[PDB]
């Protein structure tokens, strides 16, 4: 149903997502190409 | 006294006479002449 | 790391040279001023960027001029 | 009333247009 | 003329002295860049009042 | 001293001490006073005691009443 | 802070006035206690409401209170 | 009226006003009494009051709906009392000190020290020079058609 | 480079955390990126411009999905005036029970209502079902992956469009106005006939019906027959109802003036006649330039020939041609200056033209909706003479222009800034003066001697259009005008009604108060000017530093020598505008806020007495209408203006936090970083883990721009939970 | 090119046709054309003024529209008529 994609995305796009946004962000900006 | 009226003269002390009596002059037309916003 | 530049208005007058924190500018030969002297800088890579050296020339416009760039270790001034 | 598959619908086409920025914005780099 | 106890017109455009009047004080001959003396009864930023300028930098005013 | 001396005196010419010592309870504390230019006088609150003036907030009532003044000559 | 501590607390919890009887009204009503654990009881249960007396100070004796509160935010 | 004003002699807003005013001031005496130096003050406070409102009302000036006297300055002159009157006479001396100032720094310009005669004044040759304002106007006229008040590009700019 | 910033070597090999944040905020400067061709630079501009232009299209997506999906806009459409339209839903797994409870108010789940204005104007366009929303919001998607396409297709190495193509004048302004601009004016005339005009008389035209449901009944046969007056013959009746067919038209296009009896708004065909015109004349307009096809007119020498015989210009427009085309930051200022005048025009006459339906009677959205545009405008107005001085610094060439009217602008910088500075201190002493003259007796108890100065000359302007409460007869208002006889039988009837009606925000009634707030924005508009102004011509140089053009836009400063150099580059100007921008634009906002607060409240009066002194704004305004917001959650409970109430303390956090950085300098924090550093090497355990990048202080510039953003950040966030929650609270 | 020096600009300024018209023909349709535009206002004005009869904007009529044009036209010829006499032409 469509009715419980607010309480599986939220907790996706608010959390899972910018944790690896960061960390990615993080790694390309300590690496030395 | 002549270094006295230089001392006087300087400009801090100048303004503060100066300043004095030009409120002086606008508080006593005020006290006579009260409650004015326009020629009459 | 910083640039540091003299120009033909510089008199000579080794103030700059007795300014600086880190031994960037020297005093070498030349004839174009009454002094005989012109200032140089031959280890800008030690300068912090300071611009004390633009505030004790005395020529009307600054005949030394420092004009901040990349940034190293040495130039930031970090001990640690 | 918006419709289960209709929302479903939606999703997909938000998906390639994620792709598909990736690409401009791996372009562009 | 340049010339000891003249009165010109600064031409540098970086001078704080520009388009202002000077007293030449002293004029070298000895080929230096900057060979005449002038000074000013104004400081600069710096403090100063005096500069050196080249011939063609200034102009006499009379 | 000038400054402690100027309060004095105009607890002693331009305040409601008496007023207040007799009743400390009701009156209200006051020892400056306005001339009666430009609207100003408003700030000349009805503190008590047949007296009009600027609330002081200070202290010096309490103070003298403790060392014993009484009178305002002193 | 501490000054405001100092009213805030004060009016609240000491000030006040007490019947013949044993019936203490305090100026404030007791709101520190609950009202001062948040930032916007601050806001709201002192500033707000314990300015009520300077902006409503004008055409009163209180006047000069009210200018200089504006004058000095300036 | 003018913007659908009305003259101030003509306002019930602007009477209302004043029986408001006073009444304060005549309460706050009742409590005070006879010729007690408080009573008397608030009693002559009323006079004052008194005075204000009908000196506005014998005026020409147009009060609104609140009953505030409101001024008209798009220079008409039936109303010149309100801004024109008045701004002359900001003019006038406005620009005798102006002029007696650039005057006196002109003046000590030319002295041994320049610079002192600014921080201690001559005060012997400012009096001469202040008084010599009244005539203003003309002599700024004349200094302007002899081009001595406005300078030539002889001064000081930037380097762009 | 082979660190984070690839684009610069220099911030490449620094060896502290300065690296990471210049990079960042030096990532879209790409004219100074290392190894710039200036044809690479067009072509990645472009492409960035369809990727901007993708997100916009996927935000309005956006809008439609979740009214679509979590809305109520069908319910709205069937009870105009009585429903609350909602945004979005809520899951917030941090909530209580009561806050699920309070945001579900009038709902059956916690939801968000909506500000922004989109039901009315969705409303007035035609929309009437939630699934045409629906297909909407999947348009715009499939719009915006086209778009992403286009711009990696035009970074391919066989499309990549020439310099020559970017630089083609002529044929860009020739299109942009006459399609862009003009067929585009046409298609809407066409949607307004053809869909929204018959939503509102009752009739459904789709996409079902639309090439069977004739616009009028008449047809196309008045329109090539020449006997267009038929498309206005029978106009609505002042009884219609809107969305309904009861007293309904027949009439597509007319010039009846102001507004729908019923929804207080313009009439639908009106504004299709508007567009109609408009598209005319902007489709003519479009064809004035060479185009390959021999007629036209070329810029260059229409700029060149326009020198005024007396020479009080100079040489007059010569050399300017040049300098545009081969200066993208001119362009951008010229832009940005347009749009700004064109957001504040928005804004002003959104409000008293009302153009959606219902629109008025939301008093919120309304007041969002202003505050909103005119603080854009702002931006976009400080961003165009920002630019402008960028232009002076890099592209000025000054042999180009030689004697120019450019070039003599900057000639007599001296005369303009002072004059400006004059202007800012005029104004500045007497308005202030003024208040606190009127404050002072007021205090005192005297209210009649305040000095309170009509506005005539704009009431004088509000008659000559038609308002009769002056008493001023002229023009529109004089009855025997020449005027009057003109528009009598097309457009005034109309008009003069909606002037002339108390209830109506057309040229509202002004009053003594009204002057001085005007003269207070006046002030703000010179002060922000004069920085902004002389930071462009002082930013190739100045006295103190006349060498300023070798050192660029933005600099830390010049050292601590010749008197001291602090703010002394141009960058600064734009910093130091900025907090004056907010503070003008503040003080326009509050007016249009308090004043309408007072009218919707029914005491037009507050405000024209208390208006005259400050204590007034403080206590009749921001305090008597901050009780709802202060009283969010309160130690009694809470209701759904809490988020609004929070975020108001929210903002003065950000505020406050961003004095820090504009008081304090960096010598005091590097000190103490270099401390810190110690202490982690000296640890134990702490040891085992250690930097890659030295931990350093910001850097000068830095800590402007990080202090300007909190100050920026605060100021909206605060004034907009204000605004929001003082207005809904008390008349939602 | 375009560029010019003096108390009158060249001719070459008033396109590739005006540029070779005399001077007086220009002031001839100049006086013409600032003719047809005042004649058209002023009738119209009386179609706007006449008690009714003007209503679904009959008023607007296409020749008095094409007529009203000619106002701006006039300002362009009788500029172009001063260029060319002080050119010569
Ligand atoms: C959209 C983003 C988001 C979401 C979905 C949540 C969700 C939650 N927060 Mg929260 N939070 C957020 C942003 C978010 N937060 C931010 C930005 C801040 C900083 C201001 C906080 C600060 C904050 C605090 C201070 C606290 C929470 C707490 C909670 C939990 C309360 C509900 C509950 O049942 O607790 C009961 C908890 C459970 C039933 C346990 C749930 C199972 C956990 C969450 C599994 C986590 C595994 C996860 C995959 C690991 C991440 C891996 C990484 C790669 C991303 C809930 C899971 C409270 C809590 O209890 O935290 C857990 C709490 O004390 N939050
Ligand atoms: C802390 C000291 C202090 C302060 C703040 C005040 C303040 C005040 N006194 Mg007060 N007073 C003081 C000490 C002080 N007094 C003392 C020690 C005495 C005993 C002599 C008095 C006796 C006294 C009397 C008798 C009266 C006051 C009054 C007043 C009020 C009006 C002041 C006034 O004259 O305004 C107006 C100011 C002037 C007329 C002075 C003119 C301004 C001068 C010329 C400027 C100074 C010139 C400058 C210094 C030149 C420099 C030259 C160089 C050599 C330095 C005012 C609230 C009056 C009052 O309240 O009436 C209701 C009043 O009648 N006071
Ligand atoms: C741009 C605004 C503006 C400006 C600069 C002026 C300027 C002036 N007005 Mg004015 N006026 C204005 C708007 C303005 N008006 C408006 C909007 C109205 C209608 C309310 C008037 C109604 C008005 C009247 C009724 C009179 C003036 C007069 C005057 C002149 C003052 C007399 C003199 O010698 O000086 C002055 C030239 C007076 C004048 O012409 O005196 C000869 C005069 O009698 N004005
Ligand atoms: C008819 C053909 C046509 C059309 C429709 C367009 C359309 C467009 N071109 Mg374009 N272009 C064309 C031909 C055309 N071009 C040609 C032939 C060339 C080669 C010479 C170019 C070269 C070109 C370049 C190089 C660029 C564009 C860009 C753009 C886009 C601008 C951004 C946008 O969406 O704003 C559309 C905005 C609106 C419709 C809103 C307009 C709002 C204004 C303010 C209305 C004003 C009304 C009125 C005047 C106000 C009155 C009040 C006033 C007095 C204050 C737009 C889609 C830019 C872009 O983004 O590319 C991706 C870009 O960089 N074009
Ligand atoms: C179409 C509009 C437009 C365009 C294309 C540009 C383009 C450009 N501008 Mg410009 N500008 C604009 C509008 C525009 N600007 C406006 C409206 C203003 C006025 C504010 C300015 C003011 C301005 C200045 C003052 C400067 C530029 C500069 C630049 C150049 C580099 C930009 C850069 O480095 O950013 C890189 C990327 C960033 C800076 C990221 C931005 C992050 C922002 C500041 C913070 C976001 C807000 C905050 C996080 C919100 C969180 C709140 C939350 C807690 C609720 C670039 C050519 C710079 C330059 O030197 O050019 C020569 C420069 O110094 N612009
Ligand atoms: C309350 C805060 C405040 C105030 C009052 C001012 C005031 C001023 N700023 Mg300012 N500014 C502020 C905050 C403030 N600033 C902040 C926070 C910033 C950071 C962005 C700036 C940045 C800034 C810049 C960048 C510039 C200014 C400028 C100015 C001046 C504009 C001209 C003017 O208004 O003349 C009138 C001034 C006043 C009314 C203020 C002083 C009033 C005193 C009390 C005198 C009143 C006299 C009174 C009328 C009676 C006189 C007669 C009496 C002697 C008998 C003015 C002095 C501009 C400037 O230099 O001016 C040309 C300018 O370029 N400001
Ligand atoms: C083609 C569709 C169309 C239709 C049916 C109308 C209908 C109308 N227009 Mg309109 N108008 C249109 C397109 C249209 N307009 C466009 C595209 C423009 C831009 C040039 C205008 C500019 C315009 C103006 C400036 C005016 C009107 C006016 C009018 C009204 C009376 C004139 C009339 O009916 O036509 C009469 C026209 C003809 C019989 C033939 C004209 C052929 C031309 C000259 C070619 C009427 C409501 C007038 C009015 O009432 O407003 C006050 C008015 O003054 N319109
Ligand atoms: C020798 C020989 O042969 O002749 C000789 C002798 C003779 C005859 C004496 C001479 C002459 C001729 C002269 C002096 C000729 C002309 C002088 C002339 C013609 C001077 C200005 C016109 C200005 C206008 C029209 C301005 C604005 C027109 C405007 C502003 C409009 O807006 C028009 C308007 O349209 C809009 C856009 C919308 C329309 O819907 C309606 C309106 C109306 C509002 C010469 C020069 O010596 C030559
Ligand atoms: C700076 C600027 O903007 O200048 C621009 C302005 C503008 C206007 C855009 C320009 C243009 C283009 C042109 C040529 C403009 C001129 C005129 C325009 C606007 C259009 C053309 C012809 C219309 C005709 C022939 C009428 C058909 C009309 C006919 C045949 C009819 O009357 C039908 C009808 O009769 C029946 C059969 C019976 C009647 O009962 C009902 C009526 C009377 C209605 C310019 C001049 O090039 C440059
Ligand atoms: C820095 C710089 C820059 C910029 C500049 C700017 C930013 C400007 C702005 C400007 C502006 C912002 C302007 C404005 C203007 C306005 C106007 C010009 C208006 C006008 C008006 C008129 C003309 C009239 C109108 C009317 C009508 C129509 C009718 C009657 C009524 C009236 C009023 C309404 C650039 C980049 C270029 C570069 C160089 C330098
Ligand atoms: C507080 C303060 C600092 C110190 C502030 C600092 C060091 C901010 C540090 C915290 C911010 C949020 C950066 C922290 C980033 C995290 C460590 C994560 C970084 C991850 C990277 C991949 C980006 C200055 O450097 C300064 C300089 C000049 C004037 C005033 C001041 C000033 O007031
Ligand atoms: S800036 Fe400092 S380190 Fe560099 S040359 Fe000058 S004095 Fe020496
Ligand atoms: S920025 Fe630093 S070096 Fe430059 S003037 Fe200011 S204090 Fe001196």
């Amino acid at each position: 149903a469509a009715s419980f994609l607010p309480s599986i995305l939220v907790p996706l796009v608010g959390l899972i997502f910018p944790a690896f946004s960061m960390a990615l962000f993080f790694l390309y900006v300590q690496t030395d190409d | 006294m002549n270094d006295f009226q230089k001392y006087l003269s300087t400009a801090p002390v100048l303004l503060t006479l100066w300043m004095t009596f030009t409120a002086g002059f606008i508080i006593e037309v005020n006290r006579f002449f009260p409650d004015m916003l326009g020629l009459y | 790391s910083h640039t540091v530049k003299i120009y033909d208005t510089c008199i000579g007058c080794t103030q700059c040279v007795r300014a600086c924190p880190t031994d960037v500018l020297e005093m070498v030969p030349w004839d174009g001023c009454k002094s005989g002297q012109i200032a140089s800088s031959p280890r800008v890579e030690d300068c912090v960027g300071c611009k004390r050296c633009e505030t004790a020339c005395p020529t009307d416009f600054l005949s030394v001029r420092v004009y901040l760039g990349a940034e190293t270790t040495r130039s930031l001034g970090l001990a640690y | 009333m918006i419709t289960d598959f209709q929302v479903y619908i939606a999703l997909m086409a938000a998906l390639l247009a994620s792709v598909l920025a990736i690409r401009l914005g791996a372009t562009l780099y | 003329m340049i010339d000891r106890n003249s009165k010109v017109r600064i031409l540098r455009k970086e001078s704080y002295w520009f388009n202002q009047i000077g007293t030449v004080a002293t004029v070298d001959q000895s080929g230096i860049r900057y060979p005449a003396v002038v000074r000013f009864e104004s400081v600069n930023y710096a403090g100063t009042n005096t500069n050196n300028f080249a011939l063609d930098e200034l102009v006499e005013v009379k | 001293f000038l400054w402690i001396s100027g309060m004095h005196f105009h607890g002693a010419y331009f305040s409601n001490y008496s007023a207040w010592l007799t009743d400390p309870i009701s009156i209200k504390q006051s020892s400056q006073v306005v001339w009666p230019i430009v609207g100003q006088e408003i700030l000349n609150a009805d503190v008590g005691g047949n007296f009009q003036g600027i609330q002081t907030t200070s202290g010096w009532f309490q103070m003298w009443r403790a060392e014993g003044i009484t009178s305002e000559v002193e | 802070v501490v000054i405001f501590h100092f009213s805030w607390k004060m009016q609240s919890d000491v000030w006040g006035t007490i019947t013949p009887d044993g019936a203490i009204s305090h100026i404030t009503g007791g709101n520190f206690a609950q009202s001062s654990i948040t930032i916007n009881g601050w806001l709201r249960d002192f500033l707000w409401s314990q300015a009520s007396q300077v902006i409503q100070s004008y055409g009163s004796a209180s006047s000069a209170y009210g200018l200089i509160f504006l004058g000095a935010h300036f | 009226e003018i913007g659908g004003l009305t003259k101030c002699s003509e306002s019930a807003a602007f009477t209302k006003r004043l029986n408001a005013s006073v009444k304060k001031l005549e309460q706050r005496a009742s409590q005070y009494e006879a010729d007690s130096p408080p009573a008397l003050a608030l009693k002559q406070q009323v006079e004052r009051t008194q005075a204000r409102f009908d000196k506005y009302s014998r005026s020409e000036l147009l009060c609104g709906a609140d009953g505030l006297p409101h001024l008209v300055a798009d220079g008409r002159w039936s109303h010149a009392a309100e801004f024109i009157l008045p701004g002359f006479g900001f003019i006038y001396i406005s620009g005798w000190i102006g002029w007696v100032g650039r005057k006196y720094l002109r003046a000590v310009s030319t002295s041994a020290n320049p610079s002192e005669s600014e921080i201690i004044i001559n005060v012997p040759l400012a009096l001469k020079i202040m008084t010599t304002g009244y005539i203003w106007p003309i002599s700024a006229w004349q200094e302007l058609i002899s081009n001595d008040l406005v300078a030539v590009s002889e001064e000081i700019t930037v380097s762009p | 480079a082979t660190k984070f910033p690839k684009f610069s070597q220099a911030l490449a090999q620094d060896p502290a955390t300065r690296r990471i944040w210049y990079g960042i905020a030096t990532a879209h400067d790409l004219e100074a990126h290392d190894g710039m061709t200036e044809e690479n630079l067009y072509q990645k501009i472009f492409a960035s411009h369809f990727g901007h232009l993708a997100i916009i299209f996927l935000w309005t997506s956006g809008n439609l999905f979740h009214v679509a999906w979590q809305g109520n806009f069908e319910k709205w459409v069937s009870n105009p005036l009585k429903t609350r339209p909602i945004a979005h839903s809520i899951w917030d797994p941090h909530f209580g029970e009561s806050a699920l409870k309070a945001f579900s108010k009038g709902n059956t789940y916690p939801v968000n209502i909506t500000f922004s204005g989109l039901y009315q104007w969705w409303y007035t366009i035609g929309f009437r079902t939630n699934q045409e929303l629906y297909k909407g919001s999947i348009g715009l998607l499939l719009l915006a992956s086209v778009l992403l396409i286009a711009g990696w297709l035009h970074l391919q190495p066989k499309f990549r469009p020439s310099l020559s193509w970017f630089k083609n004048n002529e044929s860009r302004l020739n299109h942009h106005l006459s399609g862009l601009l003009g067929f585009s004016s046409l298609a809407w005339t066409g949607h307004l006939v053809h869909v929204a005009i018959p939503a509102s008389r009752g009739v459904h035209v789709g996409w079902d019906n639309f090439l069977t449901t004739p616009p009028h009944p008449a047809g196309l046969t008045p329109f090539f027959t020449g006997n267009w007056t038929v498309y206005a013959e029978n106009p609505d009746s002042a009884t219609h109802v809107f969305n309904t067919s009861e007293g309904s038209g027949t009439a597509i296009l007319t010039f009846l003036g102001g507004f729908h009896p019923q929804t207080q708004s313009l009439w639908l065909s009106d504004m299709a006649h508007h567009h109609l015109a408009i598209a005319v004349v902007f489709i003519v307009a479009g064809h004035m330039y060479r185009t390959n096809f021999g007629i036209g007119h070329n810029m260059k020498e229409i700029l060149d020939a326009h020198r005024p015989p007396g020479g009080r210009l100079g040489a007059g427009h010569v050399g300017l041609f040049e300098t545009i085309t081969n200066s993208l930051h001119m362009q951008l200022g010229l832009a940005l200056a347009c749009l700004g005048v064109a957001t504040s025009l928005t804004a002003q006459h959104m409000y008293a033209l009302t153009p959606y339906a219902y629109l008025s009677k939301d008093f919120t959205t309304e007041a969002a909706l202003y505050t909103h545009h005119q603080y854009i405008a702002g931006f976009l107005m400080v961003g165009a003479f920002a630019h402008g001085a960028i232009f002076f610094v890099r592209d000025y060439d000054p042999e180009l222009n030689k004697n120019n009217v450019l070039a003599r602008m900057l000639e007599h910088k001296e005369a303009i800034i002072s004059h400006l500075s004059w202007a800012s201190l005029f104004l500045g002493f007497h308005t202030l003066g003024l208040y606190i003259h009127n404050d002072t007796v007021v205090a005192f108890g005297q209210p009649e001697k305040q000095i309170l100065f009509e506005p005539l000359f704009a009431e004088y302007i509000q008659a000559a259009s038609g308002k009769a409460v002056y008493q001023f007869n002229v023009l529109l208002a004089s009855s025997t005008s020449p005027a009057t006889a003109a528009g009598n039988q097309v457009w005034l009837p109309g008009w003069l009604e909606a002037i002339n009606n108390p209830k109506t925000d057309l040229f509202l009634k002004i009053g003594p108060g009204d002057f001085l707030v005007h003269h207070a924005i006046a002030l703000g508009l010179h002060v922000t000017a004069l920085i902004l102004v002389k930071g462009a011509l002082d930013a190739r140089g100045s006295k103190l530093m006349p060498d300023k053009k070798d050192f660029g836009y933005s600099f830390p400063c010049d050292g601590p020598g010749r008197g001291g150099t602090c703010d002394i580059s141009a960058w600064d100007a734009f910093y130091l505008a900025m907090f004056w921008m907010l503070n003008t634009i503040g003080w326009v906002t509050f007016y249009w806020h308090w004043k309408h607060m007072t009218i919707w409240g029914g005491n037009p009066g507050q405000f024209d007495e208390s208006s005259n002194y400050i204590m007034g704004w403080l206590r009749d305004y921001l305090w008597l209408n901050s009780s709802p917001l202060i009283n969010g959650y309160n130690p009694f409970g809470m209701n759904n203006l809490s988020v609004w109430s929070w975020m108001f303390l929210f903002g003065h956090l950000i505020w406050a936090t961003g004095f820090m950085f504009l008081i304090s300098w960096r010598g005091y924090w590097q000190e103490l970083i270099e401390t810190l550093v110690w202490a982690h090497e000296r640890t134990p355990l702490a040891n085992l883990i250690r930097w890659r990048d030295k931990p350093v202080a910001l850097s000068i510039v830095q800590a402007r721009l990080v202090g300007l953003v909190h100050f920026s950040v605060g100021y909206i966030l605060t004034y907009a939970a204000f605004v929001i929650a003082s207005t809904s609270g008390k008349f939602a | 090119d375009m560029t010019w020096e003096g108390e009158y600009p060249p001719s070459k300024v008033l396109g590739p046709i005006m540029s070779k018209m005399p001077s007086g023909l220009l002031a001839i349709i100049s006086m013409a054309s600032l003719g047809v535009c005042v004649y058209s206002c002023v009738q119209t004005g009386f179609l706007l003024r006449e008690p009714g009869a003007i209503e679904n904007g009959s008023w607007v009529r296409w020749y008095y529209v094409v007529e009203g044009l000619g106002g701006p036209l006039a300002w362009g010829t009788h500029v172009a008529s001063w260029i060319q006499r002080k050119n010569g032409m």
